[PDB]
């Protein structure tokens, strides 16, 4: 809210994207993020490699 | 039919992530403390690190901002989209105590795993070429492999500690 200088997306990727013309990609898609509250679990596949691996 | 990224997170680190797991839900332990060894000091580390091996001025701002560019990307998915509902007491109760300390601090090493898990799904839904992605993967893998290099002394899920019933009382 405050002492928010815009947003990380165009003062990062700002240089991330000059420096690879990838400006384009990231003006045309830019980042905001409306992130909701979600459980953050986990990918079956990972418990499986790791306990169901043998 | 979705063709979504995949993205292989470290293999090194999947006991790690299903520990975490185990620990939060199977184990019913919680992390509710601040660690010392946290994600922006192993970000710092990691910064330094790429620095001390080849001293350059091109790669040095280029690890940093992407260093911080880690920083905002688990500022934004920290208390959201890398937490468990069981782990909302915790937030609620460290962010009290602490109103002071940033939670990529207090929460240590284990929850900076989480951002990669969730990262490959949310770019799923914002999908670049193959060529941004691959160098945003490159240096995520890169920053992954050192993680999982120093990961013995890097990570301490043994603080979580069995959550006791009256503890509970704030879950549901």
């Amino acid at each position: 809210s405050n002492a928010g200088r815009q947003v990380p997306s165009k003062v990062i990727w700002d240089h991330l994207s000059t420096m690879y013309d990838m400006q384009a990609l990231h003006e045309s898609e830019i980042l905001p993020f409306p992130n909701p509250e979600r459980n953050f679990v986990l990918p079956e596949e990972i418990i499986q490699e790791v306990r169901e691996g043998k | 039919s979705n063709a979504e990224v995949k993205v292989k997170i470290p293999e090194e680190l999947k006991p790690w992530l299903v520990d975490d797991w185990d620990l939060i839900t199977r184990q019913k332990q919680l992390f509710y403390l601040p660690a010392k060894k946290n994600v922006d000091s192993i970000l710092e580390d990691y910064a330094n690190y790429k620095k001390s091996r080849g001293n350059t001025d091109n790669k040095e701002y280029a690890v940093n901002e992407v260093v911080a560019g880690i920083k905002e990307y688990f500022n934004v998915m920290l208390g959201t989209q890398l937490l468990y509902k069981f782990e909302r007491p915790q937030y609620a109760e460290i962010l009290a105590d602490h109103p002071d300390a940033p939670m990529s601090q207090v929460y240590g090493a284990p929850h900076l795993l989480r951002l990669f898990v969730r990262i490959g799904a949310m770019l799923a839904y914002t999908p670049l070429d193959e060529k941004s992605l691959a160098l945003l993967l490159n240096y995520l893998h890169d920053f992954l492999k050192y993680l999982a290099k120093n990961s013995a002394t890097l990570f301490s899920a043994s603080d979580y500690e069995v959550a006791p019933p009256e503890y509970h009382r704030k879950a549901v």
